[PDB]
C-alpha cells in the first residue's frame, strides 16, 4: 500500500496497515534523516521486521548515496530465514507492481553448518568439526599441492568456485540458506564462499549477532562499506549479554592437560619438520623481520581461523619480540601454560585486575607484555606455517594463546576471576579460570564508529533510559509505541495472592517453600482447566523447575494437569527440546491440550515463537532474577556502580523485568491474536518491578488486576476469553486498529498517529 | 466490594430513577437478522451432537450446562420441526471417549423432546470424543440423497478432545463427503473445532449468555445457504390424500398401522406401495419416497420470496398518517416503522409480529 | 468361519419378531435363508467404531484398585497399557502363564518406570525400560524432529555454537555433579515426556517444500490480507407468478363483462344508502324453525357422518397375526422396493430382480394360505390391504418386465 511517509513513496507487501506501523515508519524517517543512532520500540503486534524492511528497501531505492548496504541482524537461524522470506514476499511485491526491474540482492548467511554440501563433511553434527575438515579438503596449502597433482583430497566445490565462479555476481535473486544451498548444487560450487563473496554486491544481508560483534569472526564488512552501511539489529535484549559472552574467556583444568599434550604433539612436529625442511622456516624469520605477517595473507580463504580476539581499534603493527624461533615460541607456550596452571591451583576464589596478573606474571614467570600482545598472531602464523590439517584437535592451545591478547590487551574494564570449584559444584575439581568483561560498550564501540546509524529495536525494551547508560550511546530517536487498540487484546495480571491467602513469591532463593509451590501447581491445574489450547509455563531455574516438578509429583498435583492437558516438560538436552516442542505443536492441533513448561533464561524462549493458539496463557513463575552465578554479577555491579552510575537495585530489577518480558511477550502475533499472561507471585506489583514493564502492557495492567487472587484470576480469564472468542472481524478494524488507502489521507488520521507514538 | 456507589443523584428525585433506566435499559438488547436471496438447504438432515462431558456439570449457567443445554434443544427441536417438516434431527450424547446414537434420524418432536426428557437423569462421566461422533453422524450421512444439506451441530464444551484416531483425515473426508459440521462452543475457543468449522463449512460461536446461546440456536433453526457444492438435484416426491372408512366402512382395508397400535380403519395410503400411514409427513418406511400433504412445501414458502427491512425512523417526521396501518391504534411511543414498497406505518407490536410470525407485510397484499 | 450364523441366531434370539418374520419368510418356503441374512445388513461399526484413548492417567484412573497391590479388572485402564506401552504388550505375551498370574504380573506392573516414576535396576520390568529407553533414543537419535523445518530445531537454533572454551555461560552442562534425587527428578522428567509422547503417538495411528511452508505459515498475518467469507450463490427466482397461485387446481373463475361491473356498483351505492331495520327484516321465523329442522340430527348439513362403523369382533389374536403379516410383507416389500426403482441395467441387478419375482410369486402363495388358515375361523375381518400391496407389487414386477421387454 503507498505509502507517504512524509517524503517518499512506500510500497507496504500488505493492502492494510496499522497507525503503529505508520507511527514507526515517521520515526525511521527521522532516524536516517540525521545519521544517528536510534532506540526504537514497537511491540510485537505490528509487523515490524515487514515495516523495517519497507522503509530499508524505499531509502535504497530513493537514495542510492547515503545508504548502500543493509546489515540485518536477528539472533537465530529460524528468524533468519523468516526474515529472507519477508524480504522475498517484498520484492514478489516489488515485482508484481513492476515487472522484471528489481535488481536486488537479498542474502542470508549463517556458518558451514548450514551452507556446507560435501558428503563427508555434511553427516558431522558440529561445528568445529565442520571446519576442521573444511580445513582438511581445502587449505591455502592442500589446495596447492591438489593443484600440482591429481589425487591429493579435494572438495570439488571449492575448487570449481575457484575455476570460475569468483567473476559472476549473483543475479538479483533473494536466497534463502536453502534456495543458496541449491544454486550451489546446482553450477556445482560453494554456496559457504559465494556468500561471502557476494557479501560485496547485496543490498541486504541477514546474518546473526556473533557474526557481527565477535572481534574475531567479523572481520568481513570492511571500512568503506561500513561508512554507508545501516545496520539494524532485532531482538536486541540481550546485546550486553551478548557483548559479555563475546569477549570472555574462560579457561578450565581440562582445557589445560589437553593443551599441555598439543603442546607434545606440536613439539614433535618441529621435530619431524625440522628433519624434512628448512626453507620455508626461512621465510616465516623473513616476513616476520620485514613485514608484519601479511606475505601469504593475500590467498586467504580457509586460512583463517578465528582471528585476534582484541578489537579492531586495539591491535599493533610491530614485530613479534623474541618469538621468532619455534623451538622459542614452544617454550614460551610452555612458561604461559605452566604459569596459567600453577595459578589455577589455588583453592579459593580470586578476583584481580588484568594489571596485578601481567604483573604476576612478569615478575614470577619472565614473560613481559609485548611478546604476550603478540601470541595469537604467532600461533596463527606458526599452525599456518606446519602443514597440520585437523585444527579443531587444536582447539585448546589457541584458546590460551588468545587468552594471553586478551590479559595483555585491556586492562581496568574487565576482571580476572579464578572459581576452585563452581556455585552448584561445591568442592570437586573444576577450577575454572573466567576472563570475564563487564564493559558491555567495549564491543559494541566499533559498531558504532564504523557504521552510519545503527537502530536497536525489540517489541519489549524497558526502560528505555538505560541502553544509553549501558552502551556508551547517545541516539537520536528514544522512542516507544503504544498499543492502540480495538479490543483488548491482551490482559496481564499479577496472580500473586494464594487461594488460602499465602503470599505467592520466590524469596526462599530455590530452597523450596513447600505451601508456595503448593499455589503454584493450584495455578496450573486451575488455569489448565480454563484455557484452550496451549499453555506455556515459564520457571526461574532449571534446578527450580527440577525442584517444583519433583514435588508436583510425591504431592498428588500432576495427575490432575494430566487429565486436564499433556504436559511436555524441558530438559537441557538439545534434542529432547526439539522433540517434546514437536509433541507440544502437534498436541494443539490433534484436538488435545497441551501445556510447555520450560526455563524462563535458555534457548526455549528465545527464538522458539509461540503465535495465535500455541500460548494462549503464558504463565510466568516467579520473577527471574540470575541467583546461581558467581562474583561476575557482583563485580559487573560494582563497575555500574563505579564507572557507570546505575545502582545495584537498579540493575537487578532492570535485568529480572527484561528477561519476564522478554519470555511473555511472544504470545501475540497480530491484533487478531489474544493472550493471557499471568505473572505468578506478588513482587511485580511493587512498583519499580511493574515501572519496568514495558508500555504497551503497563496501558492493560489495571488496578482490580493489579495482585489478584487465583480464583479471581482465574474468573477474570473466563471472562476474557469468553469475550474474546467471538467473531471480530476486519469490518471491526478499519475505524480504530487498522487504516486502509484512503484512511490515511485524512489529516485527522495524521493527527491521531501524532498523539499515539511518543518518545523518551 | 463497593458496588452501593454506583447509584449517583443530581436532583435525586427522578435522579435515581434516571440511574435506575439506565441501569435497566442497559440490561437489554436487540437481535441481529440477516436476509439473503440465496439459494438454500431445505430438506437438511440435522444431527445433534451433545457434549456428554465432565464439562457438561459446570454451572457457569444457572442450572448445570447439560440442563440448560438440554432444555434449549428442547425448544430447538419444537421450533426446528415448527419452521422446516421436511427435515429430520438425530441425537447423540457424547460420553466416556465413546458416542452413543441416541436418537436415530427421525422427523417427528415426541421422541426427540421424550428422549431429551430422559436424558435430564444421565451422568455426564468422563470426556467427549469428536472422532468417533463425527464417525457416527458420517455413517448415517453418508447415504442420505445428494441434495440433502447434511448438517451437523454440535454442541460442545470442554477442550481436551480425546480422539481415538486422526481427526485431519476425518475433515478431509467430510470435506469430501460435502458434509457441513457448525459447532456452539462453550468457554472457549478451540482451534481443532475452528478448523473443522472452517474447512467443512459450518459457523463456529462460544456463548456469553442464556441470551446469546437462545440467538445462536434461532440462528441455527434458519435454512443455512448452499456453498457451489451441494447437489441440486429433483427428489420424487408423493402427496397422499387422506382417506377415511370409505363409506361407513363399505368394503374398506382394516388394518394395523405401519410404525401398540390399534385397529387403523383409514387414514393416509402412499401413491407408491399403498401403505398405510397414520400420520403425515412421513418418508416411506419400504419405498423410498417422501410423503407431503403439501402444506407442508407451503409451510416453508416464506424463505424463498422472503421480507426486506423497515425503515426504522424514531422521531415525528412529517407523518399524517396518526395510526398503525396494521392494527388501527395510535403511536404513542417514538418507533415508527415504515415499509419500503407500500411505505404505510407500522408500530412496534406490529414490526415484532410482521417480522417473526406473519411474514408477509399487510399492505403488499393489498 | 461360521460369522453369520452366529450373527442372524445372536438377532432372533434378541428380536423374537424378527426371528418370528425369519420363520415365516424361509421356514414358510417363500425364500432361502441365505439371501434374507444377505441382504440385511443393520450393525454397528464395531464395539464403539473405535476404543477409548489412553487420556491421561492410564496408571491414576482408577489407581491401582478394582475395588497397594488392590485388585485389577477395568477394562479402559488394561486397554490403555495394551496400546500405550508396547513393552507391556510384549511381556503380556512373555509372561502369562508360563509361570504368573494377573494377580502377580499386575502387583510387578506397579513397580518402577510405570507407577512411580523411578529409574533403577529392578524387577522383571528391567529390560522394558533399557526397551523404552531404547525406544526414547531411537527417536532423539535415529529420528529427529519432523517440523525442524522453520522452527523448534532446538539443537540448530544458534548458528555458531562451540564448546565450553570461548564463552561466558560454560558452566550449563556438568560432566560431575550426579546425585541421587536428582537423577530421580530428571528420571521424573524423562517418564513425562515419553508418557505424553505415548499417548499422543497411539491417538496419532501409522527441503524446500515443508520449510517454505512452515515459513509462509508463520510470516502471514490474518488482518492485513484476504477476508474469510466463502460464497452464496444467488437465488433470483424467475417465474414468481407460479409461486402465487400454488399447487390449487384452477377453479372455474369466470367473471362476466365488465358492463356487470358498472350496474353492481350502481345497485350496491343505492343499496347502502337506506339501511338499518332490525325487529323486522332479519329472521321470519319458519325459517328459523326449518334451520332447526335442518341442524337437528335428520336433516340437511347433518350429513349422517361421524358414524364410524368398526369390526371390532376378534381383537387380539387377529391383531397379533396382522403384527406377523404386515411386519413379513414390510420386509418383502422393502427388498423389492429397495431394489426395484432405478433398473440399474444390468445382469446381476437384473438377476436380483428375479430372485425378487421368485420371493414376491412364493410370497403371494404364502399369503393366500396365511389367509385361508386365519379368516376361516368366524367369517370377519378383510385382511386384502395386504393383498393390495402384493397385488402392486405383482402389477409392477409385470409392468417392468413389459416395459423391458419395449426396452429389449
Ligand atoms: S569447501 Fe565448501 S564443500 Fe568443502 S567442506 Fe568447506 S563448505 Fe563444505
Ligand atoms: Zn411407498
Ligand atoms: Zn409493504
Ligand atoms: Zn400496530
Amino acid at each position: 500500500m503507498k505509502l507517504n511517509v512524509d517524503g517518499l513513496l512506500v510500497y507496504f507487501p500488505y493492502d492494510y496497515i496499522y497507525p503503529e506501523q505508520f507511527s514507526y515508519m515517521r520515526e525511521l524517517k527521522r532516524t536516517l534523516d540525521a545519521k544517528g543512532h536510534g532506540v526504537l520500540e514497537m511491540p510485537s503486534g505490528t509487523g515490524k521486521t515487514v515495516s523495517l524492511l519497507a522503509l530499508i528497501m524505499a531509502y535504497q531505492r530513493a537514495y542510492p548515496l547515503e545508504v548502500t548496504k543493509l546489515i540485518y541482524c536477528s539472533r537465530t537461524v529460524p528468524e533468519i530465514e523468516k526474515v529472507i522470506e519477508e524480504l522475498r514476499k517484498l520484492l514478489n511485491f516489488y515485482e508484481k507492481q513492476e515487472g522484471e526491474k528489481l535488481p536486488f540482492l537479498g542474502l542470508a548467511l549463517s556458518s558451514r553448518k548450514n551452507l556446507c554440501i560435501h558428503p563427508e563433511v555434511t553427516p558431522l553434527r558440529f561445528g568445529k568439526d565442520v571446519d576442521g575438515k573444511c580445513h582438511s579438503l581445502t587449505a591455502s596449502y592442500v589446495r596447492a599441492q591438489y593443484q600440482h597433482d591429481t589425487s591429493l583430497p579435494h572438495c570439488r566445490f571449492y575448487e570449481e568456485f575457484d575455476a570460475h565462479g569468483r567473476e559472476v555476481p549473483l543475479p538479483a535473486g533473494i536466497y534463502n540458506l536453502d534456495d543458496l544451498k541449491a544454486l550451489g548444487r546446482r553450477q556445482g560450487w560453494c554456496p559457504y564462499f559465494l556468500a561471502r563473496y557476494s557479501i560485496l554486491h547485496a543490498n541486504v544481508v541477514v546474518y546473526s549477532y556473533h557474526y557481527l560483534l565477535d572481534p574475531k569472526i567479523a572481520d568481513l564488512v570492511s571500512k568503506e562499506l561500513a561508512r554507508k552501511a545501516v545496520v539494524v539489529f532485532d531482538e536486541a535484549h540481550n546485546i550486553d549479554n551478548v557483548c559479555i559472552d563475546s569477549m570472555s574467556v574462560n579457561l578450565t583444568r581440562r582445557t589445560l592437560d589437553r593443551c599441555q599434550g598439543n603442546l607434545e604433539t606440536l613439539q614433535k612436529t618441529v621435530l619431524r619438520i625440522k628433519e624434512t625442511d628448512e626453507q620455508r622456516l626461512r621465510d616465516e624469520y623473513r616476513r616476520l623481520v620485514e613485514g608484519x605477517x601479511x606475505x601469504x595473507x593475500x590467498x586467504x580463504x580457509x586460512x583463517x581461523x578465528x582471528x585476534x580476539x582484541x578489537x579492531x581499534x586495539x591491535x599493533x603493527x610491530x614485530v613479534p619480540g623474541s618469538i621468532r624461533t619455534a623451538e622459542h615460541f614452544l617454550g614460551f607456550l610452555r612458561r604461559l601454560l605452566e604459569y596459567v596452571k600453577w595459578r589455577l591451583r589455588v583453592q579459593h576464589v580470586v578476583q584481580e585486575s588484568p594489571p596485578a596478573f601481567l604483573s604476576g606474571l612478569a615478575q614470577r614467570v619472565c614473560i613481559q607484555r609485548k611478546p604476550l600482545r603478540f601470541c595469537a598472531e604467532r600461533l596463527r602464523s606458526l599452525l599456518h606455517t606446519l602443514e597440520i590439517t585437523d585444527l579443531a584437535d587444536f582447539s585448546p592451545l589457541t584458546l590460551l594463546a588468545n587468552f594471553a591478547t586478551l590479559v595483555s590487551t585491556y586492562a581496568k574494564g574487565f576482571t580476572i576471576i579464578i572459581e576452585p570449584f563452581d556455585d552448584r559444584t561445591p568442592t570437586i575439581a573444576n577450577p575454572i579460570l573466567h576472563f570475564s568483561c563487564m564493559d558491555a560498550s567495549l564491543a559494541i564501540k566499533p559498531v558504532f564508529e564504523r557504521f552510519q546509524s545503527v537502530i536497536i529495536t525489540s517489541g519489549t525494551l524497558s526502560p528505555l533510559d538505560i541502553y544509553p547508560k549501558i552502551l556508551d550511546f547517545h541516539p537520536v530517536t528514544m522512542a516507544t509505541f503504544t498499543m492502540t487498540l480495538a479490543r483488548v487484546c491482551l490482559c496481564p495480571m499479577i496472580i500473586g495472592r494464594g487461594n488460602d491467602q499465602v503470599a505467592i513469591s520466590s524469596k526462599f532463593e530455590t530452597r523450596e517453600d513447600i505451601a508456595v509451590i503448593r499455589n503454584y501447581g493450584n495455578l496450573l491445574l486451575e488455569m489448565s482447566a480454563v484455557v484452550p489450547d496451549g499453555i506455556v509455563a515459564f520457571f526461574t531455574s532449571y534446578q527450580y523447575m527440577e525442584s517444583t516438578v519433583a514435588s508436583w509429583y510425591e504431592q498428588g498435583i500432576l495427575e490432575n494437569i494430566q487429565r486436564n492437558k499433556l504436559l511436555f516438560i524441558e530438559t537441557q538436552d538439545g534434542a529432547e527440546t526439539s522433540v517434546a516442542l514437536e509433541k507440544y505443536q502437534e498436541a494443539c492441533e490433534n484436538g488435545r491440550g497441551a501445556i510447555l513448561l520450560s526455563v524462563a533464561r535458555g534457548k526455549v524462549s528465545e527464538g522458539i515463537d509461540f503465535v495465535h493458539h500455541y500460548g494462549r496463557a503464558v504463565i510466568m513463575f516467579g520473577v527471574p532474577y540470575v541467583y546461581t552465578q558467581s562474583r561476575i554479577l557482583k563485580a559487573r555491579l560494582e563497575y555500574l556502580r563505579d564507572q557507570f552510575q546505575i545502582r545495584e537495585n537498579d540493575f537487578l530489577t532492570f535485568d529480572a523485568m527484561r528477561h519476564a518480558a522478554q519470555c511473555v511477550g511472544r504470545a501475540i502475533r497480530g491484533k487478531t491474536d489474544y493472550g493471557l499472561m499471568v505473572f505468578a507471585d506478588k513482587r511485580f506489583a511493587r512498583g519499580d518491578k511493574r515501572g519496568k514493564l514495558p508500555r504497551w502492557i503497563q496501558e492493560h495492567l489495571t488496578d482490580a488486576n493489579l495482585n489478584l487472587t487465583v480464583d479471581e484470576g482465574v474468573q477474570v480469564a473466563k471472562y476474557f476469553l469468553r469475550q474474546m472468542a467471538q467473531p471480530f472481524h476486519r469490518e471491526d478494524q478499519l475505524g480504530l486498529s487498522l487504516l486502509s488507502l484512503e484512511q490515511l489521507e485524512s489529516e485527522e488520521t495524521l493527527k491521531r498517529i501524532e498523539q499515539i507514538a511518543q518518545q523518551l | 466490594x463497593x458496588x452501593x456507589x454506583x447509584x449517583x443523584x443530581x436532583x435525586x428525585x427522578x435522579x435515581x430513577x434516571x440511574x435506575x433506566x439506565x441501569x435497566x435499559x442497559x440490561x437489554x438488547x436487540x437481535x441481529x437478522x440477516x436476509x439473503g436471496q440465496v439459494r438454500l438447504g431445505m430438506m437438511r438432515h440435522l444431527y445433534v451432537v451433545v457434549d456428554g462431558s465432565r464439562t457438561m456439570e459446570d454451572q457457569d449457567l444457572k442450572p448445570n450446562r447439560l440442563t440448560c443445554t438440554l432444555k434449549l434443544l428442547e425448544y430447538f427441536v419444537e421450533e426446528y420441526f415448527d419452521q422446516n417438516p421436511i427435515s429430520q434431527i438425530g441425537i447423540i450424547v457424547t460420553k466416556s471417549k465413546r458416542a452413543e446414537k441416541l436418537t436415530e434420524l427421525s422427523g417427528n418432536p415426541r421422541k426427540h423432546i421424550t428422549s431429551l426428557k430422559k436424558a435430564v437423569d444421565m451422568t455426564c462421566h468422563g470426556e467427549p470424543s469428536l472422532y468417533n461422533s463425527l464417525s457416527i453422524a458420517m455413517q448415517t450421512l453418508k447415504h442420505m440423497p445428494g441434495h440433502t444439506s447434511r448438517e451437523v451441530l454440535i454442541i460442545f464444551s470442554s477442550l481436551t478432545t480425546c480422539d481415538p484416531s486422526n481427526i485431519y483425515d476425518l475433515i478431509k473426508t467430510l470435506k469430501a463427503a460435502k458434509i457441513r459440521v457448525s459447532v456452539i462452543g462453550l468457554s472457549a475457543e478451540v482451534r481443532v473445532c475452528t478448523v473443522l468449522a472452517r474447512e467443512t463449512g459450518g459457523t463456529y460461536h462460544v456463548i456469553l449468555d442464556e441470551s446469546h446461546y437462545k440467538e445462536l440456536l434461532t440462528h441455527h433453526v434458519s435454512p443455512p445457504p448452499a456453498s457451489s457444492s451441494s447437489e441440486c438435484s429433483l427428489i420424487r416426491m408423493g402427496f397422499p390424500q387422506h382417506t377415511i372408512x370409505x363409506x361407513x366402512x363399505x368394503x374398506x382395508x382394516x388394518x394395523x398401522x405401519x410404525x401398540x397400535x390399534x385397529x387403523x380403519x383409514g387414514g393416509y395410503f402412499c401413491p407408491q406401495c399403498r401403505a398405510k400411514y397414520c400420520e403425515l409427513p412421513v418418508e416411506c418406511k419400504i419405498c423410498g419416497l417422501t410423503l407431503v400433504s403439501a402444506p407442508h412445501l407451503a409451510r416453508s414458502y416464506h424463505h424463498l420470496f422472503p421480507l426486506d427491512a423497515f425503515q426504522e425512523i424514531p422521531l415525528e417526521e412529517y407523518n399524517g398518517e396518526r395510526f398503525c396501518y396494521g392494527c388501527q391504534g395510535e403511536l404513542k411511543d417514538q418507533h415508527v416503522y415504515v415499509c419500503a414498497v407500500c411505505q404505510n406505518v407500522f408500530c412496534v407490536d406490529c414490526d415484532v409480529f410482521v417480522h417473526d410470525s406473519l411474514h408477509c407485510c399487510p399492505g403488499c397484499i393489498h | 468361519a461360521n460369522k453369520e450364523l452366529e450373527e442372524k441366531n445372536r438377532m432372533l434370539q434378541e428380536d423374537p419378531v424378527l426371528f418370528q418374520l425369519y420363520k415365516d419368510l424361509v421356514v414358510s418356503q417363500v425364500i432361502s435363508a441365505e439371501e434374507f441374512w444377505a441382504n440385511r445388513l443393520x450393525x454397528x461399526x464395531x464395539x464403539x467404531x473405535x476404543x477409548x484413548x489412553x487420556x491421561x492417567x492410564x496408571x491414576x484412573x482408577x489407581x491401582x484398585x478394582x475395588x497397594x497391590x488392590x485388585x485389577x479388572x477395568x477394562s479402559d485402564i488394561i486397554e490403555s497399557i495394551f496400546r500405550t506401552y508396547p513393552a507391556v504388550k510384549m511381556k503380556y505375551a512373555e509372561n502369562v502363564p508360563h509361570n504368573m498370574t494377573e494377580k502377580e504380573f499386575w502387583t510387578r506392573f506397579f513397580q518402577s518406570h510405570y507407577f512411580h516414576r523411578x529409574x533403577x535396576x529392578x524387577x522383571x520390568x528391567x529390560x522394558x525400560x533399557x526397551x523404552x529407553x531404547x525406544x526414547x533414543x531411537x527417536x532423539x537419535x535415529x529420528x529427529x524432529x519432523x517440523x525442524x523445518x522453520x522452527x523448534x530445531x532446538x539443537x540448530x537454533x544458534x548458528x555458531x555454537x562451540x564448546x565450553x572454551x570461548x564463552x561466558x555461560x560454560x558452566x550449563x552442562x556438568x560432566x560431575x555433579x550426579x546425585x541421587x534425587x536428582e537423577n530421580s527428578n530428571a528420571a521424573i522428567i524423562k517418564r513425562f515426556n515419553h508418557h505424553s509422547a505415548m499417548v499422543l503417538a497411539a491417538g496419532l495411528r501409522k527441503q524446500p517444500a515443508v520449510k517454505r511452508a512452515k515459513l509462509q505459515e508463520s510470516i502471514e498475518y490474518e488482518d492485513l490480507g484476504x477476508x474469510x467469507x466463502x460464497x452464496x450463490i444467488a437465488l433470483n427466482l424467475k417465474k414468481s407468478d407460479r409461486y402465487y397461485h400454488g399447487p390449487t387446481p384452477i377453479x372455474x373463475x369466470x367473471x362476466x363483462t365488465s358492463q356487470d361491473i358498472i350496474n353492481s356498483f350502481q345497485s350496491i351505492r343505492q343499496e347502502m344508502e337506506a339501511y338499518t331495520p332490525k325487529l323486522t327484516q332479519v329472521l321470519s321465523s319458519s325459517a328459523a324453525s326449518s334451520t332447526i329442522t335442518a341442524l337437528s340430527p335428520g336433516g340437511a348439513l347433518m350429513q349422517x357422518x361421524x358414524x364410524x362403523x368398526x369390526x371390532x369382533x376378534v381383537p387380539n389374536d387377529i391383531q397379533s397375526e396382522l403384527k406377523h403379516l404386515y411386519v413379513a410383507v414390510g420386509e418383502l416389500l422393502r427388498h423389492f422396493w429397495s431394489c426395484f426403482x432405478x433398473x440399474x441395467x444390468x445382469x446381476x441387478x437384473x438377476x436380483x430382480x428375479x430372485x425378487x419375482x421368485x420371493x414376491x410369486x412364493x410370497x403371494x402363495x404364502x399369503x393366500x394360505x396365511x389367509x385361508x388358515x386365519x379368516x376361516x375361523x368366524x367369517x370377519x375381518x378383510l385382511v386384502s390391504h395386504i393383498e393390495e400391496m402384493l397385488q402392486t407389487a405383482y402389477n409392477k414386477l409385470h409392468t417392468w418386465x413389459x416395459x423391458x421387454x419395449x426396452x429389449x
